[PDB]
């Protein structure tokens, strides 16, 4: 933020952005508030 | 009172190892430190020719 007017809030990116590796990284977590994933739709089918 | 504990000093040291996850650059040990990870050094073998 330059002059705090900008550097906004940057959103995920809805092609790629919330990935799948990423997430908490130490076993003595925080356990924080907004989390974010992903999901298949209905129409795929389901395996394991 | 349910549990006594002992409290003593050690002289604690790693001769071996090194951690491959600090969580920050600081001393001074916090909640924070209490789950840092250590992994072994690689092998040498040093001899003669």
């Amino acid at each position: 933020a330059t002059v705090a007017g900008a550097g906004k809030e940057i959103f995920a990116d809805k092609t790629f952005q919330p990935e799948p590796q990423v997430g908490e990284s130490q076993w003595n977590e925080a356990d924080a508030t907004a989390a974010g994933g992903r999901v298949l739709k209905k129409t795929t089918p389901m395996k394991p | 009172p349910t549990v006594v504990l002992y409290s003593e000093d050690v002289n604690m040291e790693t001769p071996d190892t090194h951690l491959s996850y600090k969580p920050k650059m600081g001393d001074k040990n916090a909640k924070v430190m209490l789950g840092q990870q250590a992994m072994p050094n690689r092998p040498n073998y040093i001899a003669f020719r």
